[PDB]
RNA sequence: AGCUAGUUGGUGGGGUAAUGGCCCACCAAGGCGACGACGGGUAGCCGGUCUGAGAGGAUGGCCGGCCACAGGGGCACUGAGACACGGGCCCCACUCCUACGGGAGGCAGCAGUUAGGAAUCUUCCGCAAUGGGCGCAAGCCUGACGGAGCGACGCCGCUUGGAGGAAGAAGCCCUUCGGGGUGUAAACUCCUGAACCCGGGACGAAACCCCCGACGAGGGGACUGACGGUACCGGGGUAAUAGCGCCGGCCAACUCCGUGCCAGCAGCCGCGGUAAUACGGAGGGCGCGAGCGUUACCCGGAUUCACUGGGCGUAAAGGGCGUGUAGGCGGCCUGGGGCGUCCCAUGUGAAAGACCACGGCUCAACCGUGGGGGAGCGUGGGAUACGCUCAGGCUAGACG
């Protein structure tokens, strides 16, 4: 299965997540497809959360089946929203 | 600490070896390789098998020694 | 840590004053003003022939004791400056000057330097809003000092403020004399600073 | 862009196979001084259509005979025995200088 | 030479033989004495140097230098070995790392403490 | 055999400069041509010209000099120092865009020879190609 | 220095998801090779990492990708996928039980034991985050992971105070006996106030869940912390660890006593055999600073394997010459091909790093975000000066 799924990257106490592309069976850190949103859980940046919406769209035509936390960043930079 | 452990005992050098190093007889027991101290060397003192000389001797190795006096 | 010890002997050691107690570091007492000559045993001994790495040597030495600094920390600096676009020498002392303690000293904040980095640790001394303890700190230009709130009543403080109320400032920085601010306008030059350095020996010091 | 080569005929002793020689003409990576070097590649053509002396266009292919992964896409140039010469005096000489 | 000819050979890559043969270019290598004796230098030198005949953990039977003052060494005898040319002795590529298992430290040293394996000594 | 023709020319020019002689002699041949005529229109030859001695093609090259600087060693000031055939023969030297030498850091050149004729550096950069560094000169 | 007999090819078959000598039967007798095969050693490979002006050279730890292996070997099976790390079968190595017939094992998973060894961690907590598997879901599991512990192992940050304070206390050391040094260093005055105590105390965690809405979007609500009562803020609050190397030249820093080619130092030259700026100690200095030195190893400096960039009459170095194969190189003109070569476009060159910009942790390390570059390679177009190649011709080379 292709999931867009969460990276962490940061460090210690400072994560930082890459909303990411890529195969089920991966490292949760490795070589993923496409890079495509950007968020931190601390919310200490201006702007901290953000995602490429049309790929994302792209991806979850393809069949990219999301996991929840991913699902709801989506969720929140509006790309499951409908207009 | 500079250490003064050191034998200073008689003998009658026996063996003419290389480099003015001298196997001398010793009446505190055998013939040690006994080497010329450098006084010696700055004088120009001979030694030649037969001379009764005192020898400097470490108890960390007494199989070297040091002729010490002139004859 | 620092230096830490021994102080004026460094002045003594330069062959140049250096004002690093301030006040006296000013009167006739650096050491400087009378004896001027190296420390030591062979203080007023013959004057000899210094290498030329030993001069180059002697510069950095000079420098870097201005500013009072570890010396990683002062070759990160310079790494940093060569890597950085620019006259890595005038560059260099600019980013020199930059460190808060500096920063705190030309302000007439503190009369001395490590008096200066002391006062930034003791949380005397608020960059912007938040109190900065940490004396290597970028003070990047636009940039207000302050002392803090809780600690603007230090009779010390006061006092060096006075030393400063009226006598004129360097071109680059600027001070609120009042109300206990200051502005850093212009990250500064080679030419607006008056250190006996000669930067170029330096650079060559750390060539190899 | 199924990899395609200029290679010469060399030898036709087996059953539509077809050996050419490939001199492929690279710059050395440290010094740049252009070398020759030449690649055997052992051929598919059904016919025996082609022959010594021929020069001939070489398809990366699928696989017929293990180490054998190449068709002969066309004939470019018949009659230039020439260079076929030159690698039989080579392979001559190699059985000589051992002993 | 002429570029044809590097290409034909190449450049024989310098290849680097090390001074020291205490193996897995192990930082130190312990070993227990099979003898311990003092040793005469040269023909520039004379002095007596202490030196030991050293059964090492990779085989190889080292003479090895002792340094310091004087040392307390009998002869089975943990010892631990730094290498690095003695320029005087034959055979000797060796300093003893005086501080460690039996070889314990320069006593009476009170300069240069830490080559030699001397505790610092209490001031007022 | 003349196993290179330009290099040969170029150390002719050389020698010809080391020795105080005004003008030499060369064979003919359109590339050799090429690269006086740039030589000419950098100012390193007074001038050239084709004669024909015995009836083989040959190149008059009026030589450069600098005014008789008087003093220790009175002999004439050089225009060319140096000039290196880089590109020589089984070591052909082809440098890209990107590549192409700051040849003594502008005062000099090294000559090209491009897909778009032969040139110089600074007339490389302008038109925005690569190719083949012949020579350099200064 | 020759290697090869399923070995190189063919025909037919089998086997495979699929090509194929993968295997087999039959036929052919080839195939590779000095442009370095086979043989031996070595060694996971790389993105990178370190150095380096660069070209390069080494290195491939962590982090990422690929491979290969799970005591050693051999084999399949099941399945989408293994020849299957905590699945199976078999032989052997080894440990364990045994009522001697046989069984059970495999930490190169975390942690720990043991050995080896210079040397390398806690038999830690947690499912909170993020990811994995299962599941409608709740949830269940998860030594992936998230953290804490131990180690200056590395990098980076901070403290060991600061301000005054003698024409210069003592202590110690040197002296030409006046004096100088230590050194504003101390003491002493003043201030600050790590530690340390108390008061509060997180961001990380809003989802999945429930309901309105059709189980869609959207809207409201709830639970949810190992770190850790930590980070951090507010008050209080004490002057409160300094070390290590060197000190002849290189190389930054100099004197005295002790020692006398002895004891000793040494990275090299070398120093020491009685006035040692080289040894031992003291003062003084100088370097660095919670480190600093030694050792190992790599590069550099070594333009000392040299492409950038070395040479060869005498220094190491021209082979004894000749002919000649491969190979390398090659006059002048004209024209074409366009392989080299260049260029443009574009595809690639994953992320991380390195580089620039900005942002976040009080700075910085560290991280985040954005951008740029990037040698190489593919694909389409272009250019023909140069090399290649094809054709024609020339006479300077060469031959007659
Ligand atoms: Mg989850
Ligand atoms: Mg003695
Ligand atoms: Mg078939
Ligand atoms: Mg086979
Ligand atoms: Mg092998
Ligand atoms: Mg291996
Ligand atoms: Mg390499
Ligand atoms: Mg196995
Ligand atoms: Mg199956
Ligand atoms: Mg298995
Ligand atoms: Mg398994
Ligand atoms: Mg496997
Ligand atoms: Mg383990
Ligand atoms: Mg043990
Ligand atoms: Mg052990
Ligand atoms: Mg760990
Ligand atoms: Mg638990
Ligand atoms: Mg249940
Ligand atoms: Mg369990
Ligand atoms: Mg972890
Ligand atoms: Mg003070
Ligand atoms: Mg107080
Ligand atoms: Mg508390
Ligand atoms: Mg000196
Ligand atoms: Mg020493
Ligand atoms: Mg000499
Ligand atoms: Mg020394
Ligand atoms: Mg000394
Ligand atoms: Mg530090
Ligand atoms: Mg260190
Ligand atoms: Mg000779
Ligand atoms: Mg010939
Ligand atoms: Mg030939
Ligand atoms: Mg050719
Ligand atoms: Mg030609
Ligand atoms: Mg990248
Ligand atoms: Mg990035
Ligand atoms: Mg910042
Ligand atoms: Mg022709
Ligand atoms: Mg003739």
């Amino acid at each position: 299965m292709v999931k867009i799924r969460l990276a962490r990257f940061g460090s210690k106490h400072n994560p930082h997540y890459r909303i990411v592309v890529t195969d089920a069976r991966r490292k949760r850190d490795g070589k993923y497809i496409e890079k495509i949103g950007y968020y931190d859980p601390r919310k200490t940046t201006p702007d901290w959360l953000k995602v490429d919406v049309e790929r994302a769209r792209y991806w979850l035509s393809v069949g990219a089946q999301p996991t929840d936390t991913a699902r709801r960043l989506l969720r929140q930079a509006g790309v499951f929203r409908q207009e | 600490a500079k250490e003064k452990d050191t034998i200073r005992t008689e003998g009658v050098v026996t063996e003419a070896l290389p480099n003015a190093t001298f196997r001398v007889k010793l009446d505190s027991g055998p013939e040690i390789l006994a080497y010329i101290s450098g006084k010696m060397r700055m004088h120009y003192i001979r030694i030649l098998p037969g001379d009764r000389v005192v020898v400097e001797i470490t108890p960390y190795d007494p199989t070297r020694g040091r002729i010490v006096y002139r004859k | 840590g620092r230096y830490i010890g021994p102080v004026c002997r460094l002045c003594r050691r330069e062959g140049v004053k250096l004002y690093l107690k301030g006040e006296r570091c000013y009167s006739p007492k650096c050491a400087m003003e009378r004896r001027p000559y190296p420390p030591g045993q062979h203080g007023q001994k013959r004057a000899r022939r210094p290498s030329d790495y030993a001069v180059r040597l002697r510069e950095k030495q000079k420098l870097r004791r201005i500013y009072g600094i570890s010396e990683r920390q002062f070759r990160n600096l310079f790494e940093e400056a060569s890597k950085k676009k620019g006259v890595t020498g005038s560059v260099f002392l600019g980013l020199l000057e930059s460190r808060l303690d500096n920063v705190v000293y030309r302000l007439g904040f503190a009369v001395s330097r490590r008096q200066a980095r002391q006062l930034v640790r003791h949380g005397h001394i608020t960059v912007n809003g938040r109190r900065v303890d940490l004396p290597s700190y970028r003070v990047r230009p636009g940039d207000e000092i302050a002392v803090a709130e809780k600690s603007r009543n230090l009779e010390l403080i006061r006092q060096n403020l006075e030393a400063m109320k009226g006598r004129k400032v360097g071109p680059w920085l600027s001070l609120d004399v009042e109300g206990m601010k200051g502005k850093f306008l212009r990250l500064p030059d080679r030419e607006d600073l008056a250190l006996p350095v000669n930067e170029q020996l330096v650079i060559e010091f750390y060539s190899r | 862009p199924k990899k395609v080569l200029t290679g010469v005929v060399v030898s036709d002793k087996m059953q539509k196979t077809v050996t050419v020689l490939v001199e492929r003409q690279f710059p050395h990576p440290l010094y740049g001084k252009v070398i020759k070097r030449s690649k055997k590649y052992l051929a598919h053509d059904p016919e025996e259509k082609y022959k010594l002396g021929d020069v001939v266009e070489i398809i990366e292919s699928r696989p017929i005979s293990k180490r054998k992964r190449f068709r002969v896409l066309r004939l470019v140039e018949s009659g230039r025995m020439d260079l076929v010469e030159k690698y039989l005096i080579r392979r001559q000489n190699y059985e000589s200088l051992s002993k | 030479p002429t570029i044809n000819q590097l290409v034909r050979k190449g450049r024989e890559k310098v290849r680097k033989k090390s001074k020291v043969p205490a193996l897995k270019g192990a930082p130190f290598r312990r070993g227990v004495c099979t003898v311990v004796r003092t040793v005469t230098p040269k023909k520039p030198n004379s002095a007596l140097r202490k030196v030991a005949k050293v059964r090492l953990t990779s085989g190889y039977e080292v003479t090895a230098y002792i340094p310091g003052e004087g040392h307390n060494l009998q002869e089975h005898s943990v010892v631990l070995i730094r290498g690095g040319r003695v320029k005087d002795l034959p055979g000797v590529r060796y300093h003893i790392v005086r501080g460690v298992y039996d070889a314990a430290g320069v006593k009476d040293r009170k300069k240069s403490r830490s080559k030699y394996g001397t505790k610092k000594p209490k001031e007022a | 055999m003349l196993t290179d023709p330009i290099a040969d020319m170029l150390t002719r020019i050389r020698n010809a400069t080391r020795v105080y002689k005004e003008s030499t002699d060369v064979p003919a041949s359109r590339f050799k041509e090429e690269i006086l005529r740039i030589l000419a229109r950098e100012g390193f030859i007074k001038g050239y010209e084709r004669v024909d001695v015995d009836g083989k093609p040959y190149l008059r090259v009026y030589l450069k000099y600098g005014p008789r600087r008087q003093g220790p060693d009175p002999r004439p000031e050089q225009v060319i120092h140096h000039i290196r055939r880089i590109s020589k023969p089984g070591r052909r030297v082809y440098v890209g865009v990107k590549e192409i030498p700051r040849v003594r850091r502008g005062l000099g050149i090294a000559i090209l020879s491009t897909s778009k004729g032969v040139l110089t550096d600074r007339e490389a950069r302008k038109l925005g190609v690569g190719g083949e560094l012949i020579c350099e000169v200064w």
